[PDB]
């Protein structure tokens, strides 16, 4: 009521392409547990590195590092089905409790952090300054992530619909499709946002057939 | 949300 014990930062893992995913809000008050439930981003992957991060940056190598740790034991399955939970637990004492659970093997780790870890004073009030400077830039590398996982479902998920059209696919429809499937998985491997977009515009124009069969199914 | 490896 005079004081309060409040997180001064943002705190999260890396999530695919990169990105600081948030699980505890800035200015948030101890004790406090949240927790998400995230996926593979592989198919067939087999385990999670849960990179713990504290700050306000989008891009996570430009937050503090809090350490890291692996989930193994991930049975076989498509990327985007297996059900990791991961839970940010801040006690009275100020301690860091992270857990990752894979929901179907039953299997846990955790990372336990000091409440002395991350910036100091200092650290954060620069930290803050460069979120608010950087705003604009955060965002538009935010935007390539999304569009490049975007272009990476449109990529497998055209490639899957392929393998399960088989003879259903006009011969003419495949090679057009194939060549545009290399060309955005080639644009994907690039930073031109434009570009995977114009890869993405050109997949959509060559599949409106690989579509209709899809959809039949 | 998907985490690599």
């Amino acid at each position: 009521v005079l004081l309060l014990d409040v997180t001064p930062l943002s705190l999260g893992i890396e999530t695919m392409g990169g990105v600081m995913t948030t699980l505890i809000a800035k200015n948030t008050t101890i004790p406090t547990k949240h927790s998400q439930v995230f996926s593979t981003a592989e198919d067939n992957q087999s385990a999670v590195t849960i990179h713990v991060l504290q700050g306000e940056r989008k891009r996570a190598a430009d937050n503090k590092s809090l350490g890291q740790f692996n989930l193994d034991g991930i049975n076989p399955a498509p990327r985007g089905m297996p059900q990791i939970e991961v839970t940010f637990d801040i006690d009275a004492d100020g301690i860091l409790h992270v857990s990752a659970k894979d929901k179907n093997s039953g299997k846990e780790q955790k990372i336990t952090i000091k409440a002395s870890s991350g910036l100091n004073e200092d650290e954060i009030q620069k930290m803050v300054r460069d979120a608010e400077a950087n705003a604009e830039a955060d965002r538009k590398f935010e935007e390539l992530v999304q569009t490049r996982n975007q272009g990476d479902h449109l990529l497998h998920s055209t490639r899957k619909q392929v393998e399960e059209a088989g003879d259903k696919l006009p011969a003419d429809d495949k090679t057009a499709i194939e060549s545009a499937l290399t060309a955005l998985e080639t644009a994907l491997k690039g930073e031109d946002k434009a570009a995977i977009e114009a890869k993405m515009q050109e997949l959509a124009q060559v599949s409106q057939k690989l579509m209709e069969i899809a959809q039949q199914q | 949300l998907r985490i690599a490896a």
